[PDB]
């Protein structure tokens, strides 16, 4: 019990399961994001103008 | 509502920090819509919100 904790703290790599599961969640929602900026074969990406 | 030079949104306004350099007219943000501009007549900086 006393040597699982520095085990754990040493280790910089071991919570890779719920790093990758946060960051496909955030680049799903980036990409999302960004598609906006298209114009679609139109003139502007902009509905004002 | 606001009307700057043609460019029209809706919006809130207040003073910015920002430091526009002289050749800038106009800000913008990461997704390629206006977020500080730079006042006509007399000089200022304003953002949207």
């Amino acid at each position: 019990i006393g040597k699982i904790q520095d085990s754990l703290s040493s280790t910089p790599s071991a919570l890779g399961k719920l790093q990758d599961v946060v960051n496909q969640n955030a680049q799903a929602l980036n990409t999302l994001v960004k598609q906006l900026s298209s114009n679609f074969g139109a003139i502007s990406s902009v509905l004002n103008d | 509502n606001f009307n700057f030079n043609g460019l029209t949104g809706t919006g809130v306004l207040t003073e910015s920090n920002k430091k526009f350099l002289p050749f800038q007219q106009f800000g913008r943000d990461i997704a390629d819509t206006t977020d500080a501009v730079r006042d006509p007549q007399t000089l200022e900086i304003l953002d949207i919100t």
